[PDB]
């Protein structure tokens, strides 16, 4: 039933993302925490890759937008300095 | 013969009530698409397996980060019959370097900074 | 709007009226303390769990052994506590999580018991008339463990 | 009751009947291309304005590919590796 | 017969399942050749008569004497 | 002869091991062995994706009739289940439906509900 | 392949978790070669290797032969008897260290296909379903269409 | 529970006797209630090979 858990907002297969996957399978019994799972160092790899291509192409488009908004300016800017006589 | 398919321009002119039913607003459009594969490019034209290697949509149902802008939608609109596309949203704004490593896309196509 | 009862005039399933709110509130208030008080006076034997670990999903009671497809990174004979109990259930009542109970409520114990190799598996491909013919054997690591005890807590 | 010839090539085929099941399956992925067609309808950024704006980094990520191609070349050779073949005779006295 | 209760916060639900006794009232008092032999066998047991014949000595040597056991 | 093949028994062998228990000439001679040997190890390969599908199968039929034992139908419970976030997979349903009947009496009650 | 391979199900030794743990494997016998390049990694081992194993093994007895027959080899006994003879021929040091750590954590039970991934002695808690289970009873004990 | 394992076994394995009656009804139907009680796929210990199937009495 994958079409409810995506009107909830939840991963459409439980196997994805959320507690059942993401959360420590087990624990020491002292209490001391286990090393973190292959499965969810790699996914964190992968999300943190995700996050910083998100972040790099915003900031190249944001870089680009101001970029030919100071074109526009110099042009214009140019332009108008021309008329000096 | 079979060959590229040209889009007319007005397949890709949204109308208010197109607005109204995907909650897109045409000022301050969205940034970045998240693109995922969702069909096979197997008996499909090369071209399409090729735009689909370009874009990195090799794995189906694996969620890619593209930049809105005019040749990547070209390319995505070549390919718009294998693909879901949905708008990437930012309710925190971009991750901070602090948070990068704490980020998760929400299936609503969300990048929240805490997970 | 009033429909002559026919066949038809209504759906053929029953139907349901949705309790009140306050009275359903009340009655589960009484139950939860009804079972509440049945684990504080420890009214119950066997206790059964169902567990995520690995990848799936075991159905688990004390002095049960387990046997998990992969190594674990843990001495044998080491305790560790299985930390997603999805459901614990006893002879006259079950604690089910939406999906997973709390730490507070279940302590699920095992015991790494053994770390071995599966028997030899046969991988084998062949296509006709294709001079392809292809073997492989693969032993997948394991470890079998034993389930020590399953404790539950008033912490309904 | 035989079709003629081989099922579904020839001029004579088996009918074959859509299902209310292939046609909600057609209608939904008609439905995920309608959102595809208006989320690809809002560029964020005109032509002119992407026009070299990521130019720096297509071309630092050439130059690696670049420098990876023509750094191709044989790996070092050690005393080391030559003389541990000496162990395979290796004894307890 | 099961009662149904989420708790307060709402994130674990307690099902409250006792074994229902049978009413005395539900419960009556104590009382106080091989063609021949495979049809009487088979009308016994509700079943064919194929299960009844014999089978050979190779069938009967590839039977496992010691199957493992569990539990 | 100067060089001849010493371990050919062994070769054979290896194969044969593998065809003892088949019928007919398949489990002696090596020429019909080993083709049958080559098609034992496809099938125990290509077995293992059945396995899987078959224990599914298994298990939804034994969900269904432990359900139908109490007025649900199967896709009714496994979708009202998930409704209400019980993640509980079809393997350990069918071993409660067996094993815990209370329990599955219990779930069962909880889908209908959630349905209602 | 299953079929022609002999079967168990999933059991320990004697309950072994659950008062205490203890290690099936007690003994290991390795037959080394003084000469020979098949044993230099077994010569290896028991120079660099065996004595850290040996003290972190205080229950396995290990023995070291140096004069092996046919192969140099690695015995492994466990307690409920098992025999397990594995080749350590041409065998490197970290292969050798991996496959005795093996033998270590490994019990004597046979490696042949395990019927079950798990084994329970009590199965059911609530009750085995049987098929009068969930059924209701009637008035009297009567059965369907019965006069009384 | 609490059994001993022989009259356990006999209790989950047994065939139960169920009676059909079929007046005014579509042989299909029947046909399909005997044919799943037939089998044994309304007991959730069921197994192709576990012979697990009742008997059916229609009238
Ligand atoms: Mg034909």
């Amino acid at each position: 039933g994958g079409q409810w858990r995506l009107q909830q907002g939840l991963a459409a297969n439980p196997s994805g993302y959320g507690p059942l996957t993401e959360l420590p399978d087990w624990s020491y019994a002292d209490g001391r925490p286990a090393p973190p799972m292959k499965g969810q160092l790699r996914r964190k790899a992968e999300r943190e890759t995700f996050a910083r291509r998100v972040v790099l192409l915003s900031q190249e488009m944001d870089a680009g937008l101001q970029a030919w908004q100071l074109r526009q300016q110099k042009l214009q800017e140019e332009q108008r300095k021309q008329e000096n006589a | 013969k079979f060959t590229r398919s040209r889009i007319p321009e007005k397949v890709f002119q949204a109308s208010p009530e197109d607005h109204e039913k995907y909650g897109g607003d045409p000022q301050n459009p969205h940034k970045l698409h998240i693109v995922t594969r969702i069909k096979s490019t197997r008996r499909r034209p090369y071209w399409e397996k090729d735009i689909i290697k370009m874009l990195g949509l090799e794995k189906a149902h694996t969620p890619q980060v593209h930049k809105n802008i005019p040749s990547v939608n070209a390319k995505l609109k070549v390919v718009k019959h294998l693909i879901r596309i949905k708008p990437l949203k930012l309710p925190q704004g971009l991750p901070a370097e602090e948070n990068m490593s704490n980020t998760c896309l929400k299936s609503t196509g969300e990048l929240v900074v805490q997970w | 709007g009033y429909v002559p009862k026919t066949s038809l005039s209504s759906p053929p399933w029953p139907e349901v009226v949705l309790p009140d709110p306050v009275e359903e509130t009340r009655h589960h208030a009484e139950v939860v303390k009804k079972v509440n008080e049945m684990i504080v006076t420890g009214q119950y034997g066997r206790l059964f769990a169902v567990v995520h670990f690995a990848s799936r999903q075991w159905k688990v009671t004390s002095e049960d052994l387990i046997l998990i497809g992969n190594e674990l990174d843990l001495a044998c004979g080491e305790r560790i506590r299985l930390e997603k109990v999805l459901l614990v259930g006893a002879d006259n009542f079950t604690l089910l999580g939406k999906p997973l109970l709390g730490k507070d409520l279940v302590r699920v114990e095992a015991t790494v018991i053994e770390k071995t190799e599966s028997w030899p598996r046969i991988i084998m491909r062949f296509r006709k008339r294709k001079n392809f013919k292809k073997k492989r054997i693969v032993t997948t690591p394991q470890t079998v463990l034993r389930i020590n005890s399953i404790e539950i807590a008033p912490c309904l | 009751g035989r079709i003629p010839g081989r099922q579904w090539i020839g001029k004579h085929r088996r009918p074959r009947f859509v299902s209310l099941r292939a046609k909600q399956n057609m209608i939904r992925r008609l439905e995920i291309e309608a959102e595809n067609h208006y989320w690809l309808s809002m560029p964020y950024m005109t032509r002119e304005q992407e026009r070299g704006h990521a130019a720096v980094r297509r071309r630092e990520a050439f130059e690696a590919i670049k420098a990876a191609a023509t750094s191709k070349f044989p790996p070092h050779r050690f005393i080391a590796d030559q003389l541990d073949h000496l162990n395979v005779t290796k004894k307890w006295s | 017969n099961v009662e149904l209760a989420l708790t307060s916060d709402g994130r674990t639900i307690v099902c409250y399942h006792p074994s229902v006794d049978i009413p005395y009232e539900h419960t009556k008092p104590i009382p106080r050749e091989e063609g021949p032999m495979i049809e009487q066998l088979s009308k016994m047991f509700f079943t064919t008569k194929h299960r009844w014949y014999p089978h050979g000595r190779y069938h009967r040597c590839r039977k496992n004497l010691n199957p493992p056991k569990d539990r | 002869l100067r060089n001849r093949v010493t371990d050919r028994y062994f070769r054979i062998q290896e194969v044969l091991k593998h065809a003892r228990h088949f019928r007919g000439r398949k489990n002696r001679c090596y020429r019909l062995a080993v083709r049958t040997v080559i098609r034992a190890f496809v099938k125990c390969t290509k077995a293992r994706y059945l396995k899987k599908k078959n224990m599914r199968t298994l298990w939804i039929n034994r969900i269904t009739a432990a359900s139908q034992e109490h007025g649900l139908k199967y896709p009714a419970l496994i979708g009202n289940l998930v409704k209400c976030q019980v993640e509980l997979n079809r393997k350990v349903l069918a071993d409660l439906a067996i094993y815990e009947p209370k329990t599955f009496k219990s779930l069962a009650a909880l889908a209908s509900r959630r349905r209602h | 392949t299953a079929r022609g391979t002999p079967s168990r199900f999933l059991a320990s030794v004697l309950h072994n978790g659950l008062g205490r743990y203890v290690q099936q494997l007690q003994r290991l016998s390795f037959s080394v070669s003084r000469d020979g390049a098949s044993s230099r990694g077994a010569r290896e081992f028991v120079e660099r290797e065996v004595i850290d194993f040996a003290r972190r093994n205080p229950g396995v007895v290990i023995y070291v032969n140096s004069r092996p027959c046919c192969v140099p080899r690695v015995v492994a006994e466990y307690l409920n008897g098992a025999v397990r003879e594995e080749s350590i021929h041409c065998k490197s040091v970290e292969e050798i260290s991996t496959l005795v750590q093996k033998l270590a954590d490994q019990s004597g039970l046979d490696v042949i296909r395990i019927r079950k991934p798990f084994h329970t002695d009590n199965p059911s808690i609530q009750g085995q379903w049987h098929p009068f289970t969930n059924k209701p009873t009637t008035f009297r004990g009567l059965r369907p269409r019965e006069v009384q | 529970s609490s059994f001993s394992r022989a009259p356990q076994q006999w209790a989950t394995f047994a065939r139960i006797w169920y009676l059909l009656d079929g007046k005014m009804q579509p042989p299909g139907k029947l046909a399909a209630m005997a044919s799943i009680r037939l089998q044994g796929l309304h007991k959730p210990v069921y197994h192709a090979l576990s012979d697990c199937g009742d008997h059916v009495v229609i009238m």
